[PDB]
RNA sequence: GCUCCCGGCGCUUCACAGGCGCUGGAAAAUAUUUUCCAGCGUCUGUCGAGCGGAAGGAGGGA
């Protein structure tokens, strides 16, 4: 749900009201290097979001956006089986 | 699964869906049954108070001159009694005894 | 640096040293990568087994006259073995000071050291475990040690006799024949 | 009526253009391909009868495999009258002397075998550029970078222009990767590697008659559903997994030889450690990817592959961690079976059971794998099906060949038609599931399913390249198709007529496969159109272009006896000086590179290597270096350890220790070259030492 | 009431040396529709080029020299026999006359 | 056992290109809009370098 630049935005709400910028750390690197998970932080002022995601891209990007709808709202045991009706569709 | 063709022999009028299974499944009736093993691929019975059907598997060989000589356990396998709901089984025009 | 206890190898092996560098050539396997000033001890070793071999054999030669040549040969074969020079060099712990970093060569020390104190330092027949040659090369690379430092060959046969003594005196009263 | 093959219009086209000036010829792969080659190998037989000696000449038949270059040399000796060599490292290539290479070249007129043995060949001045008159490369687009062909291509511009060999490239596909986009400067790179442009059919009648060796099977998608959730057995072995590398961790084994990243930054576990992470890891994904039937195969495979490490193993605490991995798949084993057993309260029919568990214990890709199988083989005639399954993994062919074992002895309708084999590349994997010593069986994998034997493959990626099989009616990619050559080799595998191509991908990927397969098809097309309109009276790049094409590494070494030492082949050459020196067998040490830090960079060179990277050699204790050669400052880490390598091998030759070319002095040329010093009575006596 | 297609078969029976090379692989790249199957009663002019290659083509890949007789012989009323069976079989008819 | 080669995938760190978001400065127009510039952060793409798993190939050597 998070359609466009979620940090463009938390930037824009913090600095239109002469809030601090928005402050970004990067906290834990955890996993393999072929599977890391990065772990990057939000600080605007006295609140503080959470950001992971596999690359500290997506991590700061959804940290970003966790921020800004916060600044808004704040102001099995079986694998399922298959049909037979399959076909061979042509690409 | 078994996509193979098999024989019916004899339709049970009196016999419908939702009856309790007469071995060992008493508690377990066809409709349910079907519905347990197969329903995201039936979705569903329809035509539920009408017969079903009665079926037995047909040999798959094809040579026939030597005996097939072992202890098949008649009454065993006999004892896999095989009955169908007749919409859920696709139906050929062509007769069984030919 | 790469020399730990010093005066416990130079009270074992007999001799003291003017220069070190011989001592840590001999004592340097060519798997030992740390040691960038000296080259391994198949130089010394060379030098070494020819030096041993003919003081073994001048002795020999001098003492024991009454056994007839082939049992002089069988008996110098039997010195200048390779399993008694390992015997030789485990019973006074020269393989404490060797320079190496191979794990498989450890481990096979390790066992033929446990053996041979299983059997007391005695040089047992012709030893069910392999020996590592190593051992005696080693052996052989600290006598040229010792012939280069002093550059006498009677201080370098007075090593070698008091290494051998026990060897010596059980192979002239029985020769090992294989 | 007739059984002899007669050349085509078009082969005898290409044949004509190609002895006049050299290029490269892509055509689809078959059986067009190799009788072209077999043509212009024979257009170029005019001087193999004459010795070298006397002006004459032979061919060369260098390939990318062994496999390939034992096939393409039995092809061309039944097809042709020469008799024709083949030459591997199998065959102990590098203790061959002058003299019985000289009568091994005397003897054969074509000479075939891999590409770093001719490469050692020539570089060694066995024979010269001048005494080929034509060379072959087939499958000429591994010639990038520095491939052994693209070396081989690199000596062409040291030698004589004017006696150069005759280069024909053989292919089937012009790109290796994915570079797909801008195909037009791509190609020029590729005929400017060799020394010609690429030639194609062109006329209607020539694609006609070429369509009939070749197919264009129909190649259709199989779309399975994509799930996440996962059972909670494979959460307690990937936590037992967990356990296991944190006690392996400590597991303190004897001292082991230094780890380090390609590039020599960061440090790495030991190889032996290494191995048992990989195959728990791999096993994990295979778990993860097919299923828990696929992990109860995959673990017994782990089973055998761990007990035969322990028994090869040496030292103790080596088979101490082998036990314990040992232990681990047991338990892991033990567990998935149990997970297995808890459904057999459904009935009591077990050749049903076995059905019904395996499609209720795998993934619905393997469901649809298994379904797509049994309706396409559903009561066919064995001898009329043979089909190969790609996937990617090698482990992946090996529990899919278990699986596919016990799937056709569980169903009566696939019982007796197909019968399933794998193989899989290089480091190959033990093909028995029961850990026996030793198997009475013999025939390989590729030899059952060339004799009918077997009639379903499962094969990981070998057989898109090089083996030739039989033309096979079904190809299944069960993995994700990754590469445009891999895409448009494995559909030239199906071959015969109406053959049937299948694509197996899940549902969230189905637009991104569309995608690229769409890529790959308009990625042929500009092929195609620009091998189609473009037009060149030269049809040969010119010398300047060849030059700045391999200006750009390090200038190769040449002696005054015309041996030529590849800085690319200057490692290999080292770490082979390296391997004669010791006189032990634990004697073995590997130079120990060493990249210098900022500060000894600084100190040692000045001010010129600010920006630039050096690497620092030391040779072993035993070897007459130890002056710690340092390379020249390099942009990158790789060309600063080639430098360094290159700089080893030239200061060891200065020392004598290359026996003036550049490959490791043995004894009898140490004693040859003291004979007449120290052993110059002997002559008179008419011996020699 | 159902044999090889009419051209393949004159080509297999009026050609002795082409014989020795039509092997079971060869004969999976005869795939024939329904047409061909049916009414035409041969291969049309593409598959029969395209099988006649293969064939040829057959002499110079890896089953060059390879006998495919014992798997191709029921397509063409070929069979082999042993000779001690025709001793014997000469033998049972002396035994049934006696 | 070691070394090398080819390709693909995933992340990390540098350079370039464009967009966005605004703060400030200069200008125009009627607190408001527009134009130019600087700064910060980001979003999209490209070039380098590094890390890691996976596939294939070769060679030397026992």
């Amino acid at each position: 749900k998070t359609v466009g630049n979620p940090i463009g935005w938390l930037q824009e709400m913090c600095m239109q009201r002469r809030w601090p910028p928005p402050s970004y750390e990067t906290e834990t690197e955890v996993g393999l290097p072929h599977e890391r998970l990065f772990t990057i932080a939000c600080s605007i002022l006295n609140y503080r979001e959470m950001g992971k995601g596999k690359s500290k891209k997506i991590a700061k990007r959804l940290a970003a956006h966790r921020m800004w709808m916060r600044l808004q709202e704040t102001p099995i045991d079986r694998y399922e089986q298959v049909s037979k009706d399959f076909e061979f569709i042509k690409i | 699964n078994y996509d193979k063709p098999m024989l019916v022999t004899k339709v049970h009028r009196e016999l419908t869906p939702l009856s309790y299974m007469e071995k060992n499944q008493q508690d377990k009736t066809y409709y349910e049954f079907t519905m347990s093993k197969y329903g995201n691929r039936i979705g569903d019975v329809v035509h539920k108070d009408k017969f079903m059907i009665e079926v037995r598997d047909l040999t798959e060989q094809l040579t026939f001159y030597v005996h097939n000589r072992g202890k098949f356990n008649a009454k065993s396998k006999a004892k896999m009694k095989v009955i169908l709901i007749p919409e859920l089984c696709f139906n050929f025009n062509f007769p069984g005894d030919l | 640096g790469f020399l730990i206890n010093h005066y416990y190898l130079e009270k074992n092996l007999g001799y003291t040293f003017k220069d070190r560098r011989y001592l840590l050539q001999a004592l340097t396997h060519p798997s030992y990568p740390t040691n960038r000033i000296t080259g391994s001890y198949q130089e010394l070793e060379f030098i070494g087994n020819a030096i041993l071999d003919f003081l073994i054999s001048a002795y020999i030669f001098e003492n024991n006259t009454k056994m007839n040549p082939g049992a002089l040969t069988d008996l110098r074969s039997a010195l200048v073995n390779n399993t008694t020079l390992a015997c030789i060099c485990v019973r006074h712990r020269l393989h404490f000071f060797i320079l190496a970093e191979n794990a498989k060569l450890s481990e096979i020390i390790s066992k033929f050291v446990n053996f041979q104190e299983s059997q007391g330092h005695r040089v047992t027949n012709y030893v069910n475990v392999d020996v590592p040659k190593a051992l005696g090369d080693v052996l052989e690379a600290l006598i040229a040690a010792v012939y280069l430092d002093c550059r006498d060959l009677q201080r370098t046969w007075e090593v070698i006799f008091n290494l051998f003594e026990p060897e010596l005196q059980e192979f002239t009263r029985k020769v090992p024949i294989n | 009526e007739d059984v002899e093959i007669k050349p085509r219009g078009y082969q005898l086209r290409l044949v004509d253009h190609l002895t006049k000036s050299n290029g490269i010829v892509y055509l689809p792969t078959g059986s067009g391909k190799t009788f072209v080659a077999i043509l212009v190998l024979k257009r170029f037989s005019q001087d193999f009868d004459k010795p070298i000696e006397s002006g004459g000449k032979r061919a060369l038949f260098m390939c990318n495999t062994v496999e390939l270059a034992r096939q393409q040399a039995m092809a061309v000796r039944r097809c042709t009258n020469f008799k024709v060599g083949f030459y591997v490292g199998e065959q102990g290539v590098d203790d061959w002397t002058r003299g019985m290479w000289s009568d091994e070249i005397k003897k054969n007129q074509v000479l075939v075998g891999t590409a770093q043995v001719f490469l050692d060949m020539v570089t060694q001045t066995y024979v010269a550029l001048s005494s080929l008159s034509v060379v072959i490369i087939d499958e000429c687009h591994h010639g990038t970078g520095h491939h052994p062909f693209r070396e081989f291509m690199r000596l062409f511009t040291i030698a004589n222009q004017t006696k150069l060999p005759r280069v024909v490239g053989l292919t089937g596909v012009l790109i290796k990767g994915n570079e797909i986009t801008n195909v037009a400067t791509k190609l020029k790179e590729l005929e400017i590697t060799y020394r010609g442009n690429i030639i194609t059919v062109s006329d209607t009648k020539e694609m006609e008659n070429v369509m009939l060796y070749a197919t264009k099977p129909t190649e259709v998608m199989v779309s399975f559903p994509h799930q996440e959730q996962v059972l909670t057995v494979t959460r307690l072995i990937s936590a037992e997994i967990e356990k296991f590398y944190v006690s392996l961790d400590l597991m303190n084994i004897g001292v082991q030889p230094i780890r380090r990243s390609k590039s020599l930054q960061c440090l790495r576990d030991p190889s032996k450690k290494s191995f048992v992470k990989q195959l728990f890891n791999d096993f994990l994904y295979q778990m993860k990817e097919y299923g828990i039937y696929a992990a109860s195969i995959a673990i017994i495979s782990l089973i055998v592959e761990f007990d035969i490490k322990r028994r090869q193993a040496e030292t103790l605490s080596v088979k101490l961690m082998h036990r314990t991995a040992l232990t681990l798949c047991e338990k892991i084993r033990h567990l998935l079976v149990q997970k297995l057993q808890d459904m057999t309260y459904d009935d009591d029919d077990d050749n049903v059971n076995t059905e019904e568990v395996i499609m209720n214990f795998s993934t619905p890709k393997v469901q649809r794998f298994l379904m797509s199988l049994k309706v396409s083989f559903a009561d066919k005639d064995p001898k009329d099906i043979c089909c190969l399954v790609f996937v990617e993994r090698r482990y992946t062919c090996k529990c899919i060949y278990g699986l596919l074992l016990n799937y056709i002895q569980s169903t009566p309708e696939l019982r007796n038609v197909l019968t399933p084999q794998f193989m899989v590349g290089r480091n190959n994997i033990s093909p028995d599931f029961e850990s026996v010593l030793e198997r009475k069986w013999q025939k390989s994998a590729i030899q059952q399913f060339r004799d009918g034997n077997a009639n379903l493959m499962i094969c990981s990626s070998v057989l898109e390249e090089g083996i030739d099989v039989q033309a096979c009616n079904h190809v299944f990619i069960l993995d994700p198709v990754k590469t445009f050559n891999m895409y448009v080799q494995s559909k030239g595998r199906a071959r015969t007529t109406e053959a049937k191509f299948v694509l197996f991908t899940a549902d969230k990927e189905r637009e991104k496969t569309i995608q690229q397969i769409y890529q790959y098809r308009k990625a042929h097309n500009d092929i195609a159109e620009y091998l189609k309109d473009r037009v060149l009276e030269k049809t040969e790049p010119e010398l300047y272009e060849i030059k700045g094409h391999f200006q750009d590494d390090i200038d190769p070494f040449t002696n005054e006896n015309g041996a030529v030492l590849l800085p690319n082949n200057a490692l290999a050459i080292l770490h082979r000086y390296c391997q004669t020196i010791p006189t032990d067998a634990f004697g073995f040490v590997i130079p120990w590179f060493h990249v210098l830090q900022e500060d000894e960079r600084d100190r040692i060179f000045g001010v010129s290597a600010k920006g630039k990277h050096v690497i620092s050699i030391n040779m072993p204790v035993n070897c007459m270096l130890r002056d710690t050669i340092y390379s020249d400052p390099m942009d990158n880490v790789k060309t600063a350890k080639i430098s360094a390598a290159f700089k080893a091998c030239k200061v060891l030759y200065s020392l004598g220790e290359l026996n003036e070319r550049f490959v490791p002095k043995t004894l009898k040329e140490r004693v040859a070259s003291i004979a007449d010093v120290h052993f110059e009575h002997w002559n008179k006596y008419g011996d020699s030492v | 009431g159902i044999s090889l297609p009419h051209n393949v078969l004159a080509l297999w029976r009026e050609n002795p040396e082409f014989a020795k090379i039509i092997g079971p692989h060869n004969l999976r790249d005869l795939a024939l529709g329904d047409e061909e199957s049916l009414v035409k009663g041969n291969c049309s002019d593409i598959n029969y080029n395209r099988f006649v290659e293969g064939c040829r083509a057959n002499g110079q890949s890896f089953y060059a020299g390879a006998d495919f007789s014992s798997e191709v012989n029921f397509c063409v009323g070929l069979v082999t026999i042993p000779n001690k069976v025709i001793a014997d079989t000469l033998e049972a008819l002396l035994g049934v006359i006696v």
